[PDB]
């Protein structure tokens, strides 16, 4: 639920109609494909929250 | 507040159930159907009486 913003160089979700900026995890993503079909699409890190929690 | 097109229409596809990936993976189809159906709107007034 929301959209990909920047605010110049690193990106951020947030709700559509008020500005509150969260990182781009991914438990408020969804994936689709691969990212070759979306006409306009950026690279930016999408951070896995179980990763820093093996350590 | 601007919002590029397409990004507002997979909001109005998120907004009938459609989730929004299925706008993007399809989004030269859709403006295809799109552009094909006001073609033809034309056409339906531009005869039938």
């Amino acid at each position: 639920e929301g959209v990909f913003v920047s605010n110049g160089t690193h990106w951020f979700v947030t709700q559509r109609n008020f500005y509150e900026p969260q990182i781009i995890t991914t438990d408020n993503t969804f994936v689709s494909g691969n990212c070759d079909v979306v006409i306009g699409i950026v690279n930016n890190t999408v951070y896995d929250p179980l990763q820093p929690e093996l350590d | 507040l601007q919002i590029p097109f397409p990004m507002q229409m997979a909001y109005r596809f998120n907004g009938i159930g459609v989730t929004q990936n299925v706008l993007y993976e399809n989004q030269k189809l859709i403006a295809n159907q799109f552009n094909s159906a006001i073609g033809k709107i034309q056409d339906s007034l531009s005869s039938t009486p």
